């Protein structure tokens, strides 16, 4: 009864989130601390402005945090995905198996999440200065940010990386810097010179938001560097991932078999919450992305664009991911579901 | 007519053995989830919201808010008896909280604290030669010492950590003789020191894994009849009550604490060989060949610890407001 | 659905949940409190059924189907109040999910095609005898969740859901024995994905896996397509009930 | 009121809107209703414009803000034009409530508002006459709602009663600039209406008669640019406030 | 929208476990009292007022306000027991007191019901063993059948009345074979008969005094290692429950109720013979001895009885509103 309490607001603290996902993302009003209207499609500035403080949601946040640091992406991965495990751990805890038998079935599945993974990249970054090859592949990471001008900020972010870099790596993303005149115009942004990106707004309030898709752009530049293996996005490497997790699973006997299907079935609540943040059926999609990537698509996902539940490839479509941006993900997540799992009976302590 | 009222009346009798059992019973299940490997952490969330995942008996009887006064002793008294042997709580709390349960049963039924408190000590000596006739003594070659860390280290943090840190532990003291998660790494990382640190002083490493619990429970119940009298009913509390370790260890398991304890002490009275409770399985295992250790220093104040204790909140009348 | 086929299924989880555990060789005692006095203890699921006045329309009908079932094949129906409260707790998870009734009778419904093909399989001659403790519903369950891998559909969720609900068979024959209804289920699943294993059932009195054509327990193949058909058939008899209206006649 | 998060929230929002709107409607309009705010100090302002009532007003709802904010920044460039836009963005707003009320989602909502307003631009664009003028009182509203409306009989899909409703939504400008008047809305819509439904794609409301008049030659003249800047805001406004799903108000 | 309400939920998985066994206590602790000589009567007004010294089970349990619906039950199988029997109950209703409470530790724990009654069943087994083979079969002498008839004379009136009534109620059956005070004493003399005539009819005069309860339930101890698993927790709850008949008979002659029942078990394990509890001086005493005889038709009865009702009532989980 003090187990599902901490499970009943990790599921909460990712409701306000779930909702802001893909490219449909809502945009939701975040009153500042100082009462500035910023309505913002950010979810890693919601937690900003948030500020939870239930103890056991505090935990996912912080491992979101870590995964914000880590990487510069992802942070919606890392609360919605753990949220989906700790909805699914409750949904399997009340059949009685323990706290301790889900925890084990679950750290199982995300070693082999991890051993999945690396044959799901389909793609590479192979020059990353080749402009056209680092804006059309750098797209993904502000389409979902900030659907529309996705194209334009991709190149006038490329421009930025590629110019400053050296022969060996080392890139700082904290070279890039960001200027804010308050002019008007999107278009009128370009790039300076260490670089700097002007980012000429409208009304220092869309601009912001932009500011945002920069950091995320630029953060995912950063990632290419290190590692250059990308995988399918939206939810093609989730549902290919939960299909294999679902069959290792299916092989498995033991308790540690119930588990490790709910792994697979928290996967799936990724392309679950793309498609219900866009109007069309969730389980219609779901159905129709496992039922391509049993015959062996492998690259299947999400089509936003239609109205009715649709699949399209991703690897001809363009719309990729980062490999280091999920293995940190489903890492972080997983740890943080784990944490929260364990701790029962939150105490107060002792006025030091 | 200044000052006719006799106050200060509370506790009459058994008001007072019937507060303070329920004090320590509450305080068992407590920390009843916490015991062993595959156990459960805790939260322990200060004023301004620091968390501490503090999976350890002294971490969290010396920090967490317990409102009974009763269990505010029971702490105060048991965080102070575990600095002497190094860790042994949480399982001091535990015997504690059945000594004084095993006991309601026959104080219920009419008997008098005192009567039991004397089968208690006859019991306390009786498991204090058992424990001395059972424990293993040998070199404490770098093998055994990787054991009785690893004991000791999967027990505070989960065997990701616990199989990183044994070597860093029986390596710093084979070179001395002659975040929210680091308070976690530096608690598991002293105790694993204090471990192997009480493991070289004595050369004895008495098996774990609840096998001493059951063998110092079931000699008891074999030198019930040679005691006394109405004292036999505070050597068959005293061994119903080391006998919760097995249960609670296969509790935390995920077993049916009867059913595993059952196939222990049938395949200890099979073999004569001191049986533990396996943690994956549930089926008896001998903790002498699996690799998990107790030591001669935490379980020979075990006794004399949670005996004391017991005895004492056994032996009380009235609780009256003082000033 | 809304809230009138889902407070049909808890009327139905209502009627389940009180005798659910009157089945198996171990059966369980329950106490029939009258007003004046009370106390009448019986293990007998009919009775039960026959002397508590539910007054709900839905849990009239579940009452009136097992009475009908019970004055026709006698035998076979403490186990179709159950899997009409289990068939129809899976159900909820659905209508929840904002999936039409017609979309989980048209599962369900296909489902028994397919739950009476295996029952026909697995039987044995001298009519036929089907195996008994948990070994058949295990081995239609099994047989539905293979076949339950090649529907590409979205009624294939409430496919499985049938299948994973013919083990509250199995749950319950275990769960009178005193076992762990998990430890040991998930070893029967085990044994029921082998070739041959279609028989391995649960001992009604020990609570541990034998296999039934060493045990002897055997049912025939009357009692249990009758119960399949009428649980599946009060599955979708209460779950495209709409609205409990008025009628004056 | 429940304002927790999705369709509870927008339909919050919708009636925040609302009541803005509904504070500054019966301005709309050559001869309008006045309005009486007296800030702290005891003087009395009485004005029939839109802007100095949006910026003599407390908006302490975050909804209400956002649409004050755009209606504010369209009066701070362009001037003319500031009540029409939070009119017809509050009555976007109002025209999707029956269809948000279900589950028909926000994003797809978002969808109608967009190709919509593109369409009813390119329309403007298209129907603009020569510095290029189109019949204002209406004329327009009463014009871009019967293109929309026979457009969106032609949309297989849930866009068609969205644009549907985005056209019955801009036969409000025609309607308060008579029930301003007080000339019996429900009479003077369905005769432009119907002179709409033949010909005519220049007739409004007259202000000087109960009657319709070719608002063209009545030399009751709107810059084309005005128009669709008006339009664009409005729908801008719209799909902001329902694109908004929570309101996370920081604990201090 | 007629008709939408799912009644009758009362009572769920232990809410009856714990009202039956509650109730199985109570009426326990009515009749506690009562049993054996030194026992205490009781009133039993009617509604006119008839008072009726009652000290017995059968008049009492047909006869008493029982307000509890499931105490009406265990009375209403209880009575309809001792028919066949003659005289058992005020043992009956006892014995179930504590198969239902030895048993609810165990519940408690965490077992299943159905697992204790198994262990009832092998120790029910065990006890018609222990007592066929514990039978003392003599002549039905005289001598003997006045031992036979004083024992159960001295159990309903006090030793005024059953000194004079043994000559009459054994003159009155070795001649057939081949006011608020008369009705006691006319129950006593039908009692004196019935006992009297279960003596001659098999020939056995098995000890009592709770001999035969402590003998019965030490050789179950002895017996539980080799019966099966959790099984074994049936056979502990079923031998400390044949032991409150000498508990309670050392408790109804003012006497600590667990120094006499010590004191007998070490006498018995001593010297091997099956001794009783003295209801003088709290001494143990060897009943065949002194003259105290139970019947093999009560005891062999009040196995079976007490084992069919204490396994129905812990066999319940739901109790319901029916009509
Ligand atoms: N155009 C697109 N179509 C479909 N799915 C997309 C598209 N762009 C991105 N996605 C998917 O949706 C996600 C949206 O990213 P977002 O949630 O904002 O970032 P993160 O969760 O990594 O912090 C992407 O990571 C990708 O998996
Ligand atoms: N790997 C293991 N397998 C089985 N039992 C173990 C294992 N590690 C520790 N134990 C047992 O758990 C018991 C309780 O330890 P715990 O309460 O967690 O810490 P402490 O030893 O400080 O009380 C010890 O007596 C030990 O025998
Ligand atoms: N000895 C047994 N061991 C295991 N299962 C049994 C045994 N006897 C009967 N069963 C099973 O118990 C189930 C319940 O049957 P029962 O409780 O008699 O009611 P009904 O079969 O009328 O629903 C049946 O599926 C039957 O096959
Ligand atoms: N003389 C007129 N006859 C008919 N309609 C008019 C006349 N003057 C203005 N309008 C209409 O009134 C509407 C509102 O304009 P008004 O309130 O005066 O300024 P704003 O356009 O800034 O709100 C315009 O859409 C215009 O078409
Ligand atoms: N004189 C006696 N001394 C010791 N015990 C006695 C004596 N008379 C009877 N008892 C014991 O008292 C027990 C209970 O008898 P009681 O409950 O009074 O009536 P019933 O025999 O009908 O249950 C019997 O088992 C018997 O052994
Ligand atoms: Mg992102
Ligand atoms: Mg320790
Ligand atoms: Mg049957
Ligand atoms: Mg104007
Ligand atoms: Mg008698």
């Amino acid at each position: 009864e003090a187990v599902y309490r901490n499970i009943q607001a990790c599921k909460e603290l990712a409701q306000t989130t779930r909702t802001a996902y893909g490219p449909n993302g809502m945009n939701k009003m975040v009153i500042n601390h100082l009462e500035k209207l910023f309505v913002t499609n950010d979810a890693a500035t919601i937690l900003r402005e948030l500020e939870v403080q239930h103890p056991a949601a505090k935990m996912i946040v912080m491992a979101s945090h870590m995964q914000e640091q880590e990487v510069g992406d992802g942070t919606n991965f890392v609360l919605v995905f753990a949220g989906a495990l700790l909805e699914l751990a409750e949904e399997l805890l009340r059949i009685g198996l323990s706290v301790s038998e889900v925890i084990e079935g679950y750290e199982i599945a995300c070693r082999k999440a991890h051993e999945i993974l690396p044959n799901l990249v389909c793609c590479s970054a192979k020059n990353l200065r080749d402009i056209d090859e680092v804006s059309s592949l750098l797209r993904t990471s502000i389409m979902s940010k900030q659907y529309g001008n996705e194209v334009f900020l991709a190149k006038l972010i490329a421009q930025a990386c590629v110019s400053i870099f050296p022969d060996s790596g080392h890139f700082n993303v904290d070279n890039i810097r960001v200027c804010k005149i308050l002019g008007s115009g999107i278009s009128s942004s370009s790039v300076l010179h260490i670089s700097t990106i002007v980012l000429r707004g409208s009304t220092d309030n869309l601009m912001d938001d932009i500011e945002r898709a920069v950091d995320d752009g630029v953060n995912t530049f950063k990632v290419l560097t290190r590692d250059k293996r990308l995988v399918p996005g939206g939810g093609a490497t989730e549902i290919e991932l939960a299909k294999q997790i679902t069959s290792y699973g299916e092989t498995c006997p033991g308790l540690e078999q119930y588990a490790i299907k709910k792994f697979a079935e928290a996967f799936e609540a990724i392309p679950r919450a793309l498609a219900e943040n866009s109007g069309v059926k969730a389980n219609e999609v779901i159905s129709k992305l496992y039922a391509v990537h049993q015959e062996g698509n492998k690259n299947v996902g999400l089509d936003i664009e239609a109205e009715v539940p649709a699949v399209k490839d991703m690897l001809e479509a363009g719309i990729l991911d980062t490999y280091l941006g999920k293995y940190w993900a489903i890492k972080l997540a997983t740890n943080a579901a784990v944490t929260v799992l364990r701790v029962d009976q939150i105490i107060m302590a002792k006025p030091a | 007519v200044k000052t006719l009222n006799p106050k200060a009346e509370v506790a009459r009798a058994q008001a007072a053995l019937a507060v303070n059992i329920s004090a320590a019973r509450g305080l068992q299940d407590v920390l009843r989830t916490n015991l062993g490997p595959k156990g459960t952490m805790k939260m322990l969330v200060s004023g301004a919201g620091d968390i501490k995942l503090t999976k350890d008996g002294n971490v969290l009887l010396h920090e967490m808010q317990i409102q009974h006064p009763t269990a505010s002793l029971i702490a105060k008294v048991a965080t102070a008896q575990d600095d002497i042997t190094g860790d042994g709580t949480t399982s001091n709390v535990l015997i504690i909280g059945e000594l004084l349960k095993q006991a309601d049963l026959y104080i219920s039924e009419g008997l008098h604290p005192r009567i039991i408190t004397e089968g208690f000590e006859a019991a306390k000596e009786k498991a204090l030669q058992f424990l001395e006739e059972v424990k293993v003594s040998r070199e404490m070659d770098r093998e055994t010492l990787i054991d009785v860390a690893r004991t000791s280290l999967r027990t505070k943090v989960h065997a990701e950590l616990a199989d990183v840190l044994t070597e860093a532990v029986v390596d710093s003291i084979l070179a001395i003789k002659k975040k929210h998660t680091l308070t976690q790494i530096k608690d598991a990382v002293r105790d694993g020191l204090r471990a192997v640190k009480n493991a070289i002083d004595d050369g004895c490493v008495v098996p774990g894994a609840g096998a001493v619990e059951v063998a110092m429970a079931e000699a008891l119940i074999k030198h019930k009849p040679s005691v006394k009298g109405r004292a036999q009913l505070g050597v068959q509390a005293f061994a119903d009550a080391l006998l919760i370790i097995p249960k609670v260890l296969a509790q935390n398991s995920g077993f049916d604490l009867q059913e595993t304890l059952v196939k222990i002490q049938a395949e200890h009275s099979e073999s004569g060989q001191l049986v533990g409770v396996d943690l994956n399985t549930g089926e008896p295992m001998v903790a002498a060949e699996v690799g998990v250790w107790d030591n001669y220093c935490v379980k020979k104040q075990l006794l004399h610890s949670c005996t004391v204790i017991a005895t004492n909140i056994l032996l009380v009348d009235e609780i009256m407001r003082a000033g | 659905g809304r809230k009138v086929q889902s407070g049909n299924i808890n009327a139905a989880k209502t009627i389940a949940d009180i005798i659910r555990t009157c089945l198996g060789p171990k059966s369980m005692m329950k106490m029939l409190l009258d007003p004046m006095g009370g106390i009448v203890m019986t293990n007998d699921g009919n009775a039960i059924l026959r002397e508590i006045q539910v007054q709900h329309p839905a849990a009239k009908s579940m009452i009136e189907i097992s009475r009908t079932q019970d004055e026709e094949v006698g035998d076979g129906t403490t186990s179709v109040i159950i899997l009409a409260g289990e068939m129809l707790s899976v159900a909820e998870h659905f209508l929840e999910q904002q999936m039409h009734p017609t979309v989980v009778i048209s599962a369900y419904r296909k489902a028994l095609d397919d739950m009476i093909s295996t029952l026909k399989k697995i039987s044995i001659p001298v009519p036929q005898l089907v195996p008994g403790g948990g070994a058949s519903e295990m081995a239609v369950a099994h047989a539905l969740t293979e076949k339950s891998k090649a529907m590409t559909g979205v009624e294939q969720w409430p496919y499985r859901a049938v299948a994973q609900a013919l083990e509250v068979i199995p749950r319950t024959l275990i769960q009178n024995c005193g076992a762990s209804t998990i430890r040991l289920l998930t070893s029967l699943r085990a044994k029921h994905t082998q070739e041959n294993c279609e028989t391995w059932g649960v001992n009604g009195e020990t609570g541990t896996l034998v296999d039934m054509k060493e045990l002897g327990i055997w049912e025939p193949l009357a009692v249990k397509l009758q119960t399949y058909k009428t649980a599946v058939e009060t599955a979708v008899l209460l779950l495209r009930i709409d609205d409990i209206v008025s009628g004056h006649k | 009121t429940d304002s927790s998060q999705g369709i509870p929230q927008l339909v919050s929002n919708i009636s925040a809107c609302q009541v803005i709107a509904e504070a500054v409607r019966t301005t709309l309009g050559p001869r309008g209703m006045d309005k009486l705010i007296v800030d702290g100090r005891g003087k009395a302002t009485i004005s029939n414009d839109g802007a100095t009532i949006l910026k003599l007003l407390d908006v302490v709802h975050p909804a209400a803000k956002t649409l004050v904010d755009i209606a504010k920044s369209q009066d701070a460039e362009v001037g003319d034009g500031t009540t029409s836009v939070t009119l017809l963005a509050a009555e976007f707003l109002k025209q999707v409530k029956p269809y948000v009320e279900e589950g028909l989602h926000p994003q797809i909502i978002i969808r109608a508002f967009r190709t919509a307003t593109q369409l009813a631009v390119n329309k403007i664009k298209e129907i603009a006459v020569t510095d290029s003028v189109v019949a204002g009182g209406g004329a327009i509203e009463m014009e871009l709602s019967k293109y929309l409306r026979d457009y969106s009989r032609t949309i297989p899909g849930k866009q068609q009663l969205l644009i549907g409703a985005y056209a019955k939504a801009l036969e409000i400008i025609p309607r308060q600039l008579c029930d301003n008047a007080g000339f019996d809305a429900t009479n003077i819509l369905n005769k432009l209406r119907a002179r709409h439904a033949q010909g005519g794609t220049w007739y409004g409301v007259d202000i000087n008669n109960e009657d319709i008049a070719d608002n063209f030659e009545a030399f009751v003249w709107e810059p084309a640019m005005v128009r669709i800047n008006a339009l664009t805001a409005a729908s801008e406004a719209a799909c902001l406030i329902v694109s908004v799903d929570e309101t996370i108000k920081n604990p201090r």
